């Protein structure tokens, strides 16, 4: 969701963990908190049952 | 379980073990249909926890990336329905073995060709951002046809071309002791292509001496011999060597003068050859010569010129009587 | 074909290994998307880079062009692919770390089995095992090229707005998550699709370089506008087929 400089060697790449916890809220903003919130909240995709 | 892209090693017929490693570590073999000579190298996994060794994955990834006349060629990766085998084009000789066998003869010209291929191989891998990290005579193969191949990338890794920003922190304990450059013995973790050229320097010396020139028993001892041969390690010849943590906490002779050319004098003889070795065995990595310049050094462009290795290869014989019998009546 | 080994026709994507085991097309596609979500979830938990998650997703998509979701549940394979990917992209996570995160995700209720219990040691083994099967299934082809690389290079080249730059990058990720474009088109082409799409949402029409080529010609030489419109239409259909679209 956030651009990463491609030229960086793999080990120099930042972690993907979001700066803040993932709330359970559903709003244009919390639905785009991170890739996970977007995929699960806004698109309703989930791996569990 | 379908596995269309990793064939069973059954396609090759094992012919013999190569060297004296472990049970089934390295095998000479042939493709059952083409007869293609190969070497099978088993991915060792005695230590099992972190699954498939990141060390093996690095080797594979690097081997698949590097394709050049002077680098070992990985054909494919096979399996035994369990072990995993890296399959390589087979090379008949390793440099360590050819040099130990003092019955084999090297003309100055052939030595030139050997070093040329080696330096060309190092250029290629460094250009592709790979550090070998295990240079030594045994990891330099020579084929029956006379082509040298850098081998054993089992401890290689990729490095960053960063003249720019932050300091890289790479694994410090790398390279066999006898071939380890000073910077590493001093704790350096932001090293680069120079650690390999130091090794190319140690190997070059052996082309004449016929055995490793600095056989340290320990890291402290290894540093001792480098000081004894290259000159004490001071901030005078290596600016800022001071900052190394271990610079202080390490026994380090202070009055040593560089004796590189004198000590090898008796062995080498040709001045160009001694000059290149001298430039390859420079303490400060930033001042050590690189593969590119080394290749354009007068050594390779002055009579006698590089020649093929047909001659040297003829002195390698088939047994005791051929080696020991005079040539006549 | 070695460079073509992991690219498939619309027909082959149809006659997939899972299909031969009675798995319906759209069902397989959700499985992929579910596997990708898991990979992304554990990935962020472990704080592995996005590069690691992206590579893990391609390992997943390729795995399933050979093996079936039947014989290999996406929820099993995911942990393993991610373990392998973290190693490959030089940000390895210990095997126990991954097993923990995986359990937390697939079993938020239950609690970690004793790291001494049979059951535990058991799975630690199954993960190792799966890893080997993935490696063998992928024929040990570990180096992956992702759209992301060509996207940033292009947006910088055309001086895209920070926002268009981010949207494009974001769509590259979604392309791995929601589509199988990684199994059909080369990363450069996919990068173009993600920009073209981002450009439509911002009604931005990248100027044609002085008497010459169009912006995408600076990313891939085979790409045509015809292709970009089609794939973009397709990416939009796929988005319209996800679950929720049917402080
Ligand atoms: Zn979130
Ligand atoms: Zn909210």
């Amino acid at each position: 969701m956030e651009p990463v400089d491609p030229r960086l060697e793999p080990w120099k790449h930042p972690g993907s963990q979001p700066k803040t916890a993932c709330t359970n809220c559903y709003c244009k903003k919390c639905c785009f908190h991170c890739q996970v919130c977007f995929i699960t909240k806004a698109l309703g995709i989930s791996y569990g049952r | 379980v379908e596995c269309p892209f990793c064939d069973e090693v059954s396609k090759y017929e094992k012919l013999a073990k190569i060297g004296q490693g472990t049970f089934g570590e390295v095998f000479k073999a042939r493709h059952r249909k083409t007869g293609q000579k190969v070497a099978l190298k088993k991915v060792l996994m005695e230590n099992e926890k972190e699954g498939f060794p990141i060390t093996a994955l690095r080797e594979i990834k690097i081997l698949q990336l590097l394709k050049h006349e002077n680098v070992v060629n990985l054909i494919e990766i096979c399996r035994t329905k369990g072990s995993i085998y890296l399959v390589f084009d087979f090379c008949e000789h390793d440099l360590a073995g050819l040099l130990s066998n003092v019955l084999v003869k090297f003309t100055l010209s052939e030595i030139k060709r050997v070093m040329q291929m080696l330096l060309n191989g190092l250029y290629y891998i460094h250009r592709n951002k790979i550090l070998h990290r295990d240079m030594k005579a045994a990891n330099v193969l020579i084929t029956r046809d006379g082509v040298l191949k850098l081998a054993d990338f089992g401890l290689a890794r990729a490095f960053s071309l960063a003249k720019n920003s932050q300091p890289n922190r790479y694994t410090n304990r790398v390279v066999t002791l006898w071939y380890r450059p000073p910077e590493l013995l001093l704790g350096e973790r932001d090293y680069g292509p120079p650690i390999d050229l130091w090794g190319a320097g140690c190997i070059m010396a052996e082309m004449w001496t016929r055995s490793p020139i600095m056989q340290g028993n320990t890291e402290q001892h290894q540093l001792a011999l480098i000081s004894q041969l290259c000159g004490s390690i001071t901030p005078e010849v290596w600016p800022n060597v001071d900052n190394y943590e271990l610079y202080e906490k390490l026994e380090l002779v202070k009055g040593q003068k560089r004796k590189v050319k004198d000590r090898l004098k008796a062995y080498v003889r040709d001045p160009y050859a001694l000059d290149l070795i001298d430039k390859l065995l420079v303490l400060d990595p930033a001042q050590r010569i690189d593969s590119d310049d080394a290749l354009n050094h007068d050594f390779f462009w002055s009579d006698p010129m590089p020649s093929d290795l047909k001659g040297m290869l003829s002195t390698h014989l088939t047994s005791m009587f051929e080696y020991l019998a005079p040539p006549r009546r | 074909n070695n460079n073509k080994r992991w690219y498939f026709t619309r027909e082959q994507l149809e006659n997939s290994p899972s299909r031969r085991f009675g798995v319906d097309p759209d069902k397989e596609l959700s499985y992929r998307q579910q596997a990708a979500n898991l990979l992304q979830d554990m990935g962020q938990r472990l704080n592995v880079s996005q590069l690691t998650i992206n590579t893990a997703i391609v390992y997943m998509h390729r795995f399933y062009m050979i093996q079936s979701f039947t014989q290999f549940p996406g929820n099993s394979v995911a942990p393993a692919a991610l373990f392998l990917a973290a190693k490959v992209e030089e940000q390895p996570k210990k095997l126990e770390h991954v097993i923990k995160v995986a359990h937390t995700c697939l079993h938020p209720q239950e609690s970690l089995p004793d790291t001494r219990s049979e059951a535990y040691l058991q799975q630690v083994q199954d993960l190792v095992i799966l890893e080997s099967i993935i490696l063998q299934t992928l024929g040990f082809e570990l180096t992956i090229d992702h759209p992301h690389t060509h996207v940033v290079k292009c947006t910088q080249l055309v001086r895209a707005s920070k926002d268009l730059a981010q949207t494009s990058y974001f769509m590259a990720t979604n392309s791995l998550h929601l589509t199988t474009f990684s199994l059909q088109y080369t990363p450069p082409v996919v990068a173009c699709v993600c920009i073209h799409l981002a450009c439509k949402w911002s009604n931005w029409e990248i100027p044609v370089s002085t008497d010459g080529k169009h912006w995408w010609e600076y990313v891939d030489a085979t790409v045509t506008l015809e292709l970009l419109d089609e794939l973009t239409h397709e990416f939009l259909q796929i988005l319209e087929k996800t679950p929720n679209r049917l402080c």
